[PDB]
């Protein structure tokens, strides 16, 4: 254990994430702070733009940058549709990537 | 691995979506279960656990409603051969 | 629910019924919408819908309307997967020809119309004309016509003439085929000719019009008029990212037809010519023909591309097709991987598993679990809990894997041990934690190797995997009898050391009252743990049959050894605890432990040992230093001696005395002998260099040195790398496949030069590249043997039969290298065997003989035994139970639906990885007795040999055969027979270098026609060094005298004609060349005259090419007949070696080659089994002149001696169990009953025998001969077509049985995996048996 | 020997003799009222002719012989629709439709998704306007600096230049490795994953079953509004007009059996945060 508490074989990785923006024959992509179906905890990382703050702590599953696409004839299920309301979402025609 | 996202034209796990595939069990793992007497076992790793889309998800089914016992069915890897050797002017069928 | 799968020619009506709806236009989709447009290759309304219950147009898009389909633009509303089902079909205005049936090695259209294949492919482009029902014509239907020969036709004859060109007329030409008449026609042609050019051209027709007969299929059917269209989403039509779209090479071969197809109906409406409507034709040819397959005269379209192209038929062949590349692989679910690692204190049925693993894999699982203990209500919000990784479901994980197995295999997969299954725990980490005794099974180190996980999911599995797969089962080796499961160099090493005893240590000479005692003085540390000491143990005996009584006694061990004994079970006695603890010794322990107290009691105590001998080796911190390599002090004066001894011949090599050839063996075999010295010297320095001091003395004792402990003990290191370590490494060798000069007197203690270093690299990349070899052949072999074995399985209980194989065991050399104690160890008797005396036998009957008959067998005097085989066996489709034996996993014999073929193909291919006479003197004291073999007593007292067949033996006083040796042709034997032999004197001489004669009666002989001038010339040695007659060679004869050979007749003393007994002729033998005459011309002796003196790869590669049967580049030459033979013409080319049968009258002459010496004289009677020319013989002769007992001898024998070079051990069940299948198919020597010259499978040859016999038929004239096939032609005698597609080739497999019919069952193992049903073998056969008895039967 | 589709069909062509130019006038007259002898000789005679127009199509989408077969349909068109009135020519007016046919052919049997015969003529302009520009002086092909040359709008060029398909092969081994194949990787969209179908139907069964738990009156309402319940999706103002038989009142019980089934579902063990986030 002495090895390991005085921080021996401990190595830095440095990883590259990279987004790309297309032009999609529906619509362009742009990079945006605004993503339907989720809450404050994943919006607070982010800044005016869209993008995380250079610093910043990541776990497992944390949104970096900010990019919805336009959709078009979803054809939602009536099933679905009878769950919204419960809780009162608003209807986005923008899909999440 | 547990589920995941299957191929298009072989209904095989594959990878894509954040995650990695499935183990390949080739022919050498299939003598290793063919010396042993385990029938059950190499039906299940063939069929229900790849290349049955009626298979899986009526599998997936029992295990969470307590009881299991198979799914058989037929392997889609003898399906799709059985419509491409029709289309090359050869009838095959199954006699029962 | 299916059975008998069966494959034909489809017809153009059926061919209409699979599809819904026929193809008119080229295009997929809409440029604008991507929705499937009408009446093309993509249509909603003849194939299924895009979407989930919905059309095109939008009508109908729920659940209720099903069979309702709109009419505006809607279509059939379906689940949106019939799209792999739905087909179509192309009416095409002219018939196309088939390339499968037409393109091939055999030519079924031609041979179905007499026809050639380029002739065939003439007419089908519209080039030459055709004559259909010639009829009252000037010409035949075989004779075509030109464009200048057609014209003439019409002007002459007029009536009765009809002419067609292309397509159309091959399609006439198979309608009046007359098949019901032109098999009468065939019948009554055939047995007129009787050249063998015809006879397999005729037959080869005969059998195809019989084929297209039985099985239904027309030969119309051959050319099609309408092709089928393959499913949509077979050849998906997906888009990418970015609005890319990505289609299947067989869209624009679709497209390609039917813009043809629509161009040639659009062409025959407007009246167009036959200049420009026949070319329309030849394209629609082609265009049908590339799309079926790619590689034929008819090259694939290329267009911005580099490969040609993937057609339908590249689909299923060339080494990528769909049904090809499932059988090597297939992913599946609830599986993972991870690096292993080393868990010293998991139990033997169980393994480490990591919490992340167990999650992913058991996810199903607590899903269930949660829902029914009333944690979550829906199976939504139970998956949400995993994420969180709430505390609470960590509960539920432990409890869904408590009696839950998982399996685990390596990457490579050699033998059966390579899948176990053991019961998963949760441990903190990403590795695997793997148990340390299951690593020599899996041949795994941790160097960062992975093994796979999976998931039984069913309880019929999860039963499998317990019962079966368990990791405690499989505690014996498949292969021998031997554990698998055994403590390696860790567990050996403190084993070792903790028995281990000493000369004087601390606590010597104290008495225990019990064992107890003992692990209370050392624990106290008033005791060393090796000291001679007493203590009385309380032992039980299992010995007596059902008692299992206790003795007290008191014995004299060490204290290590009294506290290995608390951990042996009772049924073992003390006296197996007070060795070394060897690593032969403790697996010699397991195996006794397991015939004795059971399985459950030693899986128990197998980790008693892991955990005492782990305990101990850490106590004792044995270390290598630089200090335990000892270097000993006389190796300075052995090199020096042999530098001194080279330059004494370095000096003669400058000299002249001796040359380049000689100086070499001369400083090789030099530095070989000063390497073993060395050896010798190292190791009595290495092991005896201990001493201590006892009351006041200097004694020697073994050495307690942590370099020879590693190498006694067997836990890791041998003597020839110890050797390097201390000693001199010696002689390199050269990847040339020479040995250097120069050796390497240097260790690696002491560090080598620069040159030297440089010179171990030779040998060093050698064994490394030769590894890649090692897992590239030994892996093709092992599929070849399964390729072939994989239909034996175990069906029958009792043949009832009592042929066998004799045993003895191999007495070659001095000593028996392999007794009968492990030959017939596992083997049930065939016949009852005698004592020496009358009407007394050892066994009663045919029993399984375990370890308490093999010591029944040894205190008796017998030494042959008559066991049961599988290449003896007489079960149809299978082997029996009793002919196999018990030599597997279990203690119990062989049960039914045990697939005994595939274990004996993985237990020979497993170890290929590790593959790559002057005078006889007898050694031991015996009596001396001689079989086979007729001598003849001289005069002076001793014996001349004139048989080869025989050998010498030397019996032992009890009568057990211990000693062979073989004698040449005119060994004089010194012994008599019956007579006390001496342990290390000579018994018989022979002559390699000449060979001698011998003569049958004593008279005044001499040389006919021997004038010294042509035939034989007088030559004189030195000093009157050689005064005889010397014979001289055939080239050296002159011209007129070489007809003439020299010749001695032998006559009697009185006059008359001496004749031998059973032959006519005399004994009169010509000398040959090179020949000494020691008897002069007129003068011999009595008997024993020798007239005429007649002078004189390896490893793996080795078992390949032996079990293929492939004949050696010099084959041998052997007799056919039990005969004397003689010599021909030798000045015309050839040796005709003529022989005359002595007991039967029926000569047989053969031809002989000239290059290949014969070792065989004039005059000499030889046998049937006897050698006449030397060097290697192929296992068909041997088979046929012999039979089968001989050839099962051979084969097994061969390939044992190449395992048993490298210390490898493979019972001989594993290779008889092969071999059963290679002597499986026989043919018939006379024609007559069979349909052609060729054999057929012996077990349809038996069936009808029995039904010509006892029916209208008296005799069984028809009979047969067996052959041997190889591991390669063997494999292709399948009768099922579907297994028969994956290691042959697809598309010639599927031609032949589609104009068959042939009907194709799942009674096999390679057929039930890619189709989907359960296997025959193992708990298979509970499934297939009542189905048998419910199909056939009520 | 050696055998070819192409050669074979040459050879055919040329043994025929050219037709004298002047005993066209005699097949010409004859073919206008029907008979199957002059037309045969007419239509042999420029067969000759094809092959050279056939040649210039060279690296083309379609084959030798496809060019060469298109071609010979505009020649019983352009003889059955002629008129020999003029007199000033004959094999002038036979290659104008076998060139217009060649055209028409290599534009809708080239690519997989066809193109209609109005939008692809003005899609070879902007493919001949690109390569000029392309080689001018060292010049890159863009889409920017082409939008100038043509007067085209920045909208209208990435619309014109996007429309061509290119659509690319699946059966392609994707690397320098021939061991995997671009199929094999390819996922689809339309099926789910088995444990995602189990959880749709779950929670599907779970939404009607809950239903059942609450009064009578209120039931009825909410499945026809969304039309769960085996209905149609409808308005408020059609429930409330024969079935509701109220404007307000209908709206009201809405909006309370909306909030009934909120608490039930908290109360699960599905809140928002698990299923809308
Ligand atoms: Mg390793
Ligand atoms: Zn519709
Ligand atoms: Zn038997």
């Amino acid at each position: 254990e002495r090895v390991v508490q005085e921080d021996r074989f401990t190595t830095i990785h440095i990883q590259e994430l990279t987004c790309v923006a297309r032009d999609t024959k529906l619509g362009p992509e742009e990079i945006t702070a605004d993503i339907p179906n989720v809450g404050e905890a994943a919006l607070n990382k982010l800044d005016e733009a869209g993008i995380v703050y250079v610093g910043a702590e990541v776990q497992a599953g944390d949104i970096l940058v900010g990019k919805v696409t336009p959709k078009g004839e979803t054809q939602l299920t009536p099933e679905e549709k009878l769950l919204r309301a419960i809780f009162g979402e608003k209807a986005s025609d923008v899909k999440d990537t | 691995r547990s589920t995941g996202s299957y191929s298009l034209v072989t209904q095989q796990p594959l990878g894509g979506k954040a995650q990695f595939g499935g183990q390949r069990f080739g022919e050498m793992e299939v003598w290793a279960l063919e010396a042993y007497g385990a029938a059950y076992t190499l039906q299940e790793m063939l069929t229900v656990k790849s290349d049955d889309v009626n298979g899986r998800t009526k599998m997936y089914k029992n295990i969470v409603d307590g009881d299991h016992r198979m799914e058989a069915g037929m392997p889609e890897s003898f399906n799709v051969l059985i419509k491409e050797i029709r289309s090359l002017g050869i009838d095959i069928e199954l006699e029962t | 629910e299916f059975d008998a799968i069966r494959i034909g020619l489809a017809s153009p009506e059926m061919i209409r019924s699979w599809s819904f709806g026929e193809v008119k236009k080229p295009e997929t989709i809409n440029y604008r919408t991507f929705k499937p447009e009408r009446d093309g290759l993509f249509c909603a309304k003849i194939f299924g819908p895009v979407k989930d219950y919905e059309c095109l147009c939008g009508k109908y898009k729920r659940l209720k309307h099903r069979g309702v389909i709109c009419e505006k633009c809607g279509v059939e509303v379906a689940l949106a997967k019939v799209r792999r089902e739905r087909m179509g079909h192309i009416e095409l205005a002219s018939p196309v020809a088939h390339i499968w049936f037409l393109k091939s090695l055999p030519s079924r259209i031609g041979l179905l119309l007499d026809m050639t294949l380029r002739d065939i492919e003439r007419v089908l482009y519209f080039e030459s004309y055709v004559v259909i029902d010639p009829g009252m014509t000037t010409l035949e239907k075989g004779q075509l016509l030109n464009d200048e020969q057609y014209f003439e036709a019409l002007e002459e004859f007029g009536d009765d003439f009809d002419a067609r060109m292309g397509a159309e007329a091959v399609h006439e030409l198979l309608n009046a085929i007359d098949l019901e008449h032109e098999i009468g026609r065939l019948r009554e042609e055939i047995p007129q000719t009787n050249s063998e050019t015809k006879i397999k051209k005729l037959s080869k027709r005969l059998k195809l019009m019989e084929a297209f007969q039985g099985s239904g299929n027309k030969p119309e059917w051959m050319v099609l008029t309408v092709l089928p269209v393959l499913p949509p989403d077979l050849r998906p039509l997906v888009p990418l990212d970015g609005g890319r779209f990505a289609t299947s090479d067989l869209n624009d071969l679709y497209r390609r037809v039917i813009n043809r197809n629509n161009r040639l109906k659009r062409l025959l409406d407007l009246a167009a010519p036959d200049i420009i409507v026949r070319n329309e034709k030849r394209m629609l040819q082609e265009a049908v023909d590339a799309l079926l397959d790619n590689g034929r005269r008819g090259r694939a379209i290329t267009g911005s591309n580099k490969r040609p192209l993937k057609s339908l038929a590249d689909m299923i062949k060339g080494k990528q097709g769909r049904f090809r590349q499932n059988l090597l692989g297939k992913r599946v679910d609830y599986s993972g991987r991870s690096v292993i690692t080393v868990g010293p204190t998991l139990r033997l049925h169980q393994c480490g598993l990591p919490k992340k693993m167990a999650l992913e894999l058991f996810k199903p699982f607590i899903f269930g679990k949660l829902e029914g203990r009333g944690m979550a209500t829906t199976i939504k919000a139970a998956k949400k809990m995993v994420e969180r990784e709430l505390p609470e479901v960590w509960d539920v994980l432990a409890e869904v894997i408590r009696e839950h197995p998982v399996l685990l295999n390596r990457a490579p997969t050699l033998h059966r041990l390579g899948i176990q299954a053991f019961e998963p725990v949760l441990i903190e980490g990403k590795a695997i934690q793997l148990h340390p005794l299951v690593c020599a099974a899996y041949n795994a180190d941790f160097d960062g190797d992975q093994m796979a996980v999976h998931v039984p999911l069913t309880l019929e599995a999860q039963l499998e995997a317990r019962a079966l797969m368990m990791s405690t089962n499989n505690i014996l080796s498949p292969a021998n009898g031997e554990p698998i499961i055994v403590p390696s160099q860790d567990v050996v090493m403190g084993l070792y050391y903790m028995t281990r005893e000493a000369i004087n240590a601390k606590g010597e000479g104290m008495a225990f009252a019990d064992l107890q005692e003992v692990d209370r003085a050392y624990r106290s540390g008033q005791a060393s743990l090796h000291a001679r000491v007493k203590v009385r143990i309380n032992e039980k005996i299992k010995g007596e049959d059902g008692q299992l009584t206790a003795n007290t006694r008191i014995v004299d061990t060490t204290v290590g050894r009294a506290l290995l004994f608390q951990v042996v079970p009772a049924g073992l006695p003390f006296d197996v605890v007070n060795q070394s603890m060897k690593k032969k010794a403790i697996s010699k322990l397991i195996n006794h432990c397991y015939r004795v107290v059971g399985l459950k009691d030693t899986v128990i105590f197998a980790d008693q040992l892991m955990y005492t001998g782990f305990a101990y080796s850490t106590i004792s911190g044995v270390s290598i230093g630089v200090n335990d390599f000892v270097i000993p002090d006389e190796k300075a004066r052995i090199i020096n001696a042999a530098t001194d001894e080279v330059k004494e011949i370095e000096s003669q090599y400058a000299s002249g005395l001796v040359t380049q050839g000689e100086k070499y063996n001369k400083v090789i075999d030099l530095w070989s002998k000063a390497n073993d010295e060395v050896s010798k010297a190292m190791m009595a320095n290495l092991s005896k260099e201990k001493v201590v001091d006892r009351e006041g003395k200097e004694v020697d004792q073994e050495s307690f040195n942590s370099m020879y402990m590693m190498a006694d003990s067997g836990a890791r290191g041998s003597a020839a790398q110890i050797r390097q370590l201390a000693g001199m490494r010696g002689l390199m060798a050269k990847p040339d496949g020479s040995i250097i000069e120069t050796p390497i007197t240097a260790n690696f203690r002491e560090g080598l030069n620069v040159l030297q270093y440089f010179i171990s690299t030779h040998g060093a990349r050698k064994g490394l590249a030769d590894t890649a070899l090692k897992t590239a052949n030994s892996g093709y072999l092992t599929r070849r043997l399964v390729d072939v074995a994989q239909d034996l399985v175990v069906t029958e209980i009792d043949c009832g039969t009592e042929h066998g194989l004799l045993m003895s065991p191999h007495i070659e050399g001095g000593d028996v290298v392999e007794p009968l104690g492990e030959r017939v160890l596992g083997r049930v008797i065939a016949r009852d065997v005698f004592k020496p005396g009358s009407d007394e036998v050892i066994v009663p009957a045919g029993t399984l003989i375990d370890e308490k008959w093999v010591d029944f067998l040894e205190v008796m005097s017998v030494d042959e035994v008559v066991v049961r085989s599988p290449i003896t066996c007489e079960t149809r489709h299978g082997i029996c139970a009793m002919c196999y034996g018990r030599d597997l996993a279990r203690g119990h014999r062989v049960n039914i639906g045990e697939a005994v073929g595939v274990i004996a193909a993985q237990s020979i291919g497993e170890p290929g990885t590790q593959l790559t006479a002057d005078n006889v003197q007898v050694k031991n004291g015996g009596t001396i007795r001689l079989h086979n073999l007729k001598h003849v007593v001289r005069a002076d007292g001793a014996l001349v040999a004139v048989s080869r067949s025989g050998e010498l033996a030397v019996a032992d006083d009890f009568g057990r055969e211990r000693e062979r040796y073989k004698l040449p042709y005119g060994a004089v034997i010194s012994v008599k027979e019956g007579d006390k032999v001496d342990p290390g004197a000579i018994v018989a001489k022979w002559d390699p270098h000449t060979h001698p004669i011998v003569t049958e009666v004593d008279g005044t002989v001499a040389f006919v026609g021997m004038e010294e001038g042509i035939t034989v010339k007088r030559q004189t040695d030195e000093l009157t060094g050689l005064t005889n007659i010397e014979v001289m060679d055939p080239k050296d004869r002159p011209a007129a005298g070489k007809d003439i050979r020299p010749a001695v007749k032998l006559i009697d003393a009185a006059g008359k004609d001496l004749l031998l007994p059973g032959t006519d002729v005399p004994a009169q033998y010509f000398l040959p060349a090179n020949a000494l005459v020691n008897l002069t011309d007129g003068a011999k002796v009595s008997i024993g005259d020798v007239v005429a003196r007649i002078p004189q790869t390896g490893g793996l590669p080795r078992v390949a090419d032996l079990f293929e049967a492939r004949r050696p580049k010099e084959p041998s030459i052997l007799a056919e007949i039990s005969g004397t033979i003689s010599f021909g013409k030798e000045t015309k080319g050839k040796r005709r070696l003529v022989i005359t049968p002595n007991d039967g009258s029926d000569p047989y002459e053969e031809l002989i080659p000239k290059w290949r010496h014969l070792n065989v004289f004039e005059g000499e009677q030889v046998n049937r089994g006897e050698v006449i020319s030397d060097g290697p013989s192929n296992p068909h002769d041997i088979l046929r002149l012999l039979g089968v007992s001989s050839l099962a001898k051979y084969i097994v024998n061969e390939i044992q001696d190449v395992y048993r070079l490298q210390g490898v051990k493979i019972n001989d069940k594993h290779i008889e169990t092969i071999l059963r299948q290679m002597l499986r198919k026989v043919e018939v020597s006379e024609s007559g009953d069979s349909s052609f010259i060729k054999g057929d499978q012996v077990e349809l040859t038996q069936v009808l025998e029995e039904n010509e016999q006892l029916g209208t038929e008296d005799k069984f004239p028809a009979k047969y001969e067996r052959v041997l096939l190889g591991i390669t032609k063997a494999s292709l005698s399948t009768e099922s077509f579907i297994s028969a597609a994956s290691f042959q080739e697809t598309t010639r497999v599927l031609t032949e049985a589609a104009v068959t019919g042939k009907r194709d069952f799942l009674r096999g193992l390679k057929e039930n995996v890619v189709v989907g049903r359960l296997i025959p073998a193992g708990t298979g056969l509970a499934y297939h048996s009542e189905r048998k008895r419910q199909r056939d039967l009520g | 020997r050696a055998l070819d589709a192409t050669q074979l069909y040459l050879n055919e062509i040329g043994f025929s003799p050219l037709l004298t130019p002047e005993e066209e006038v005699h097949f010409a007259r004859l073919a206008q009222k029907g008979d199957p002898a002059g037309r045969k000789r007419m239509i042999e005679s420029n067969l000759r002719l094809v092959v050279k127009i056939a040649r210039r199509y060279v690296n083309r989408g379609l084959s030798l012989l496809d060019l060469i077969e298109e071609g010979n349909l505009g020649l019983i068109r352009a003889v059955e629709k002629f008129d020999p009135e003029r007199g000033f020519r004959f094999s002038t007016y036979a290659t104008w439709w076998i060139r217009q046919t060649i055209e028409r052919a290599i534009m809708n049997q080239t690519r997989t998704i066809r193109l209609p015969i109005h939008v692809v003529k003005e899609l070879n302009v902007y493919l001949r306007a690109a390569r000029e520009l392309t080689h001018k002086l060292d010049h890159e092909p863009s889409p920017e600096e082409i939008a100038n040359l043509l007067e085209k709008p920045v909208a209208e060029v990435k619309r014109m230049l996007g429309l061509n398909e290119r659509v690319t092969s699946v059966d392609v081994s994707l690397g320098p490795d021939s061991d995997k194949t671009l199929l094999d990787t390819l996922t689809d969209d339309r099926p789910t994953d088995p444990c995602e179908l189990l959880q749709d139907d779950d929670l599907s069964e779970s939404i009607d079953q809950w239903l059942t738990e609450l009064t009578d009156k209120q039931r009825e309402v909410v499945i026809r509004r969304f039309g769960l319940r085996g209905h149609e999706s409808s308005t408020l103002e059609e429930v409330g007009q024969e079935i509701g038989l109220t404007r307000e009142r209908v709206r009201q019980i809405q909006v309370e059996a909306l909030k009934r089934l909120r608490e039930i579902l908290e109360k699960n063990g599905l809140s928002s945060d698990a299923l809308f986030q």
